RNA sequence: AACCCACUCCCGUUGAAAAGGUAGGGGAUGACUUGUGGAUCGGAGUGAAAGGCUAAUCAAGCUCGGAGAUAGCUGGUUCUC
RNA sequence: CAGGUGGUCGGGUAGAGAAUACCAAGGCGCUUGAGAGAACUCGGGUGAAGGAACUAGGCAAAAUGGCACCGUAACUUCGG
RNA sequence: CCUUGUCGGGUAAGUUCCGACCUGCACGAAUGGCGUAACGAUGGCGGCGCUGUCUCCACCCGAGACUCAGUGAAAUUGAA
RNA sequence: GAUGUCGGCUCAUCACAUCCUGGGGCUGAAGCCGGUCCCAAGGGUAUGGCUGUUCGCCAUUUAAAGUGGUACGCGAGCUGGGUUUAGAACGUCGUGAGACAGUUCGGUCCCUAUCUGCCGUGGACGUUUGAGAUUUGAGAGGGGCUGCUCCUAGUACGAGAGGACCGGAGUGGACGAACCUCUGGUGUUCCGGUUGUCACGCCAGUGGCAUUGCCGGGUAGCUAUGUUCGGAAAAGAUAACCGCUGAAAGCAUCUAAGCGGGAAACUUGCCUCAAGAUGAGAUCUCACUGGGAACUUGAUUCCCCUGAAGGGCCGUCGAAGACUACGACGUUGAUAGGCUGGGUGUGUAAGCGUUGUGAGGCGUUGAGCUAACCAGUACUAAUGGCCCGUGAGGCUUGACC
């Protein structure tokens, strides 16, 4: 179906109040001091102080 | 009062006469008393009850101190039973000794949850046809309300969603056997919830 | 194991070793008229479960020109005796194909003696 | 037998050869009828000369069915083919002899005749 | 409803799902390291491990049974000769899964599957 | 079966498609099907005849002029005291 | 752009066959993917006991379907 | 039209179907009248088999739907 | 400048002028049965043949197969059987085009839900220092149905026929909830049979594709056709009704005062949610006890040091689940995967050796394989990491050394 009246700025912006981002699962490698996602192989290829690739 | 145990699957036992008695085996750890809520300090009267085997790393310091007033070293969960008149000390042990043969009981517990159920499954609605010209609608709900002057949909309308794990109680199930050695209760009938769950056993008031 | 352990107490030896395709005879208790008696039910076994206490077999009999198949519980005290009169090779677990064959076509072969 | 418009033969000598259920007696709307339950049948195919004519409304009791009868146990007697026994205006049988087996779950105070007359 | 049902469809039919793990194992037993998707790696450990366990007993019947499900001469040769003897005293756990970021084109959680000793 | 046609259910209806698709269906040596070229045109042609077809438009097309047709009928008609 | 577009070559194994099921030569992975595996829709597989009681109507679905032999009724324009 | 006219058959029950009655409002002989084998993607009934059509739906398999990343319309809309 | 018209299916909600069940008055009500009229809406209130039909007539039940409203409920939930646009035909009217609320065949039913409404499930903040856990119940939902047999008793009543009131015991139908112990279904992830064809250098053995190629079975899970349970008992106030004392009106009088009995209705009693019940309730326990400056003084603001109780992130997952949310576990370790012993399902695996010319049979022979089931085991994967959440909890009055 279609609408009978357009939604105003307040009504539109209220809907997208629950639309945010969060990925703060970072961790610092003990050896290389490289930032990486937790429980993930680091971009260089180290996981808990061990080269794997 | 009542007893908290675990559902552990159903079984069957045969008497000497020959009839088959479907049985639900309920494991009961010995239950410790955590509190005795007197009337003067709390209004109503009730007793807390707890099962065991929770690791020390999973209990908060507040709960550890709560289980320190009575030397319980308590475990998972805390349950409370309302009772008429019976004294209980801070540290006590509630076992299956209060039950006997017969002794119809009420068995509660979280039922097995269906993810998101339709109206045919949740409310036992009847479906439309399947061949006689029917359009895509084969299992969907039909009408909701009247045309012009309800002006809306009446609250409490039966619609689809979440045949859930909400608490439900089967009424007046008779106990077949009580084991004071293995700490088991044999209940004649079904028990809500899956095996390995949590179940509450209380004397039946409906009689 | 608690449910696997309760069943062991109800298990008491009542049956011999048998398999599908045998022609067993079963003695079943009859409680009628305030007098207990046995009754002979002879047929051909067509199914078997081996769950433990939840074990059951199905035996097919042709009585008065009418077929009849009776499912029996293995460890019930109603099933008193179980004797094997014939055993033959069928190389299959469930002989449900015999529900259609009646006479000479429904003969159990004999490779096993 | 177990539903309206359910063809079944009869277990009787003076009856027809095939009858059809038309009403399951009992409560408001009984969907099913087991062994030992009264039904209302219509004669669909009669023997060349018996006692019940073709196309007659009679009352019958179900004695066999492929669904089987369930006792207070995990054991069920399951036949292969349905059957019924006709009844008069009163609930006694019409014929004399009964063909095929019957079940001992049926015998009540009111059905001591057909159970005695049938070879089980 | 999925209550205690094991195995994930991955939006593939049964034959594609079988043939995909059959071709993932045969590739894993050539390179000993694969950059694959995490859900595909969580199911690959239920296919390669039975083959590695089967490889610990050399026999004509065992080699034929292995070939029947990982059909490749090179993989059967790699088994029974290098694998199954290296892991002759390791009870289970023949490979590990290490999550590795996300995919570039899509966002698919990738994971490295690596044999435990290499 | 190719080929032609389109009897039935479902899907699709903002579709992959301004008339289709998966299943089933009728003719399939003939009053057949089809490639190339040509003839019949607007109160005029063709029509195993439906008022069907005549470039997605048909109880008489498309385009340009009479023409800004005519409308006793709708709608609209803008600064102040 | 699941549509329309005239004509030639057109292999192997089974099969009467240019049908149908697999392959050779040759060409393709159909220009968004990865997850989980609720309702509901679409295209399908199986079904305890009944067997059209559903419905405006056996609509849809289910079942038969091949080669050899035997045998085949009312009627008939004497072909069927 | 009165009309589900009256009788019979089929079914337990038949405004539908088939065979008769003649009181044919308003049949009728080349706008053809009665019959007719074979032919019908034709209309209306009845029978065998068959079955999820239906009692009453239950499970399972793929494409949707739901979550993540990219691209990204629609009709409607006096203001909320 | 459009409110889609009759029937059918799905889904219901409301009135009582009530069809059954419930409590009563009168009766030309002996009993069993009935007729009529008050109170009562708590729950129920049928399957078919015909017809497009609602309606109606039929055969068979049931305790009963209620009357109406709700656009003669319900097409942005489904059909298009009826009326019904275009084609065709019968009868009648009209010379004719054509017409008939006279008949018969055929005939496209669109929308991805923005805002009210409803079924579910989450995020933010508040409840006055902050957390973990349990909870009273303001209030709202769920349920309420009923037949048939036996004892009282063949007693009362009735010439006889015929036959209870009240009370007690048993097991049935419809409905609802829960669960796989059983009986089945499914179980394209387990084991076998086999047709066509391709392939592994060939024999054997095996694997693709042919709807899972076609099937025979089947673990867990799910499921009903299976297993169990429920409708109450009891208390209070009452409707109709039955009254006791009692005058007004020396009698009488159920009422004016007063005192009772009183039915599925009402309120408790049985089950679930329920302090966003901004009136935000209540018990147990745990955590924080350092300074400096400006400006104003519940004193406010800022700088440093501190970050506890716990929560979140993340990971292994769940009989929890659309996303969430909820439950368990992260080496203080059995949360998931694997491995070893079991159980189940399937059915004598492959290969060795003999009989036969050969298919085939035989020690090989309960062997082999065996998803989701149980027990054990750190072999693998869950990192002695990061972010939130602070530093003693404002002011008045009374008791209180
Ligand atoms: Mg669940
Ligand atoms: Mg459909
Ligand atoms: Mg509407
Ligand atoms: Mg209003
Ligand atoms: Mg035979
Ligand atoms: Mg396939
Ligand atoms: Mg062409
Ligand atoms: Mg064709
Ligand atoms: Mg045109
Ligand atoms: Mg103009
Ligand atoms: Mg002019
Ligand atoms: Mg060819
Ligand atoms: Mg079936
Ligand atoms: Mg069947
Ligand atoms: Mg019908
Ligand atoms: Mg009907
Ligand atoms: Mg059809
Ligand atoms: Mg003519
Ligand atoms: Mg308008
Ligand atoms: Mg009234
Ligand atoms: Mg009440
Ligand atoms: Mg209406
Ligand atoms: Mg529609
Ligand atoms: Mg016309
Ligand atoms: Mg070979
Ligand atoms: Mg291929
Ligand atoms: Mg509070
Ligand atoms: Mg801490």
């Amino acid at each position: 179906a279609v609408q009978q009246n357009k939604k105003s700025r307040s009504a539109r912006d209220m809907r997208r109040s629950h639309d945010a981002l969060e990925s703060n699962a970072l961790s610092v490698e003990k050896s290389t001091g490289e930032v990486h996602l937790r429980h993930h192989v680091s971009p260089d290829g180290f996981y808990r102080g061990r080269k794997v690739v | 009062i009542g007893v908290v145990g675990r559902k552990c699957g159903m079984t069957r036992i045969f008497t000497e006469e020959g009839v088959s008695i479907p049985v639900t085996v309920i494991e009961v750890e010995p239950n410790r008393v955590t509190q005795f809520k007197t009337e003067e300090t709390d209004g109503y009267r009730a007793v807390q009850v707890t099962a065991g085997e929770r690791r020390a790393s999973r209990v908060t310091k507040a709960q550890a101190g709560h289980f320190a007033k009575a030397n319980v070293a308590a475990g998972r969960g805390v349950w409370e039973f309302r009772l008429g008149e019976e004294q209980y000390a801070a540290g006590d042990q509630i076992t299956v000794d209060l039950f006997q043969a017969g002794q119809m009981v009420d068995v509660t517990g979280e039922s097995k949850g269906k993810g998101f159920a339709g109206t045919i499954k949740r409310w036992n609605f009847r479906g439309q046809d399947n061949t006689h010209g029917n359009s895509v609608s084969h299992r969907v709900p039909g009408s909701i309300g009247q045309c012009q002057t309800p002006g809306r949909v009446f609250k409490g309308k039966k619609m689809s969603g979440h045949l859930g794990a909400e608490r439900v109680t089967v009424q007046s199930l008779e106990i077949v056997r009580v084991d004071a050695e293995r700490n088991l209760l044999l209940v004649k009938g079904a028990v809500p919830g899956a095996t390995g769950g949590d179940v509450i056993v209380r004397p039946a008031a409906k009689a | 194991k608690i449910i696997q352990q309760i069943e062991a107490e109800q298990m008491n030896k009542e049956i011999p070793a048998f398999a599908p395709g045998d022609t067993v005879i079963v003695q079943v208790k009859v409680k009628e008229g305030d007098r207990q008696r046995l009754q002979a039910f002879e047929g051909v076994v067509i199914a078997k479960r081996n769950r433990g206490l939840n074990s059951a077999f199905t035996v097919r009999k042709i009585s008065n020109g009418v077929g009849v198949e009776r499912t029996f519980q293995t460890y019930s005290p109603i099933v008193d005796s179980l004797s094997v009169k014939r055993r033959g090779d069928v190389r299959k677990a469930k002989l449900y194909y015999l529900r259609a064959l009646s006479g000479k076509a429904a003969r159990i072969k004999e490779k096993l003696v | 037998m177990i539903q309206t418009q359910s063809m079944l033969d009869v277990a009787d000598n003076s009856g027809a050869r095939r009858v059809m259920c038309i009403k399951v007696l009992g409560g408001s709307h009984r969907r099913y009828a087991g062994i030992g339950d009264i039904i209302k049948v219509t004669v669909k195919e009669a023997i060349p000369r018996g006692k019940v004519k073709k196309g007659q409304v009679m009352t019958a009791v179900v004695v066999r069915t492929k669904h089987g009868v369930r006792r207070t146990d995990g054991s069920i007697i399951r036949f292969d083919g349905n059957a019924a026994v006709l009844l008069n205006n009163k609930q006694e049988p019409i014929g004399t002899r009964i063909f095929g087996p019957v079940t001992r779950e049926l015998r009540t105070e009111k059905f001591m005749k057909i159970v005695s007359l049938a070879p089980e | 409803m999925r209550h205690r049902k094991s195995g994930r469809h991955l939006s593939r039919t049964s034959a594609h799902r079988k043939a995909m793990f059959q071709n993932m194992a045969v590739s894993l037993f050539e390179h000993e390291l694969i950059k694959t998707t995490l859900p595909k790696a969580k199911e690959l450990r239920r296919v390669a491990e039975p083959l590695i366990t089967l490889a610990k007993e050399d026999s004509v019947a065992n080699r034929r049974l292995a070939f029947d499900r990982t059909r490749s001469k090179a993989a059967v040769g790699k088994l029974f000769n290098d694998l199954g003897k290296r892991y002759a005293n390791r009870p289970g756990g023949y490979l590990r899964i290490l999550k590795c970021g996300f995919r570039a084109g899509d966002n698919a959680p990738m994971a490295y599957v690596e044999l435990v000793d290499r």
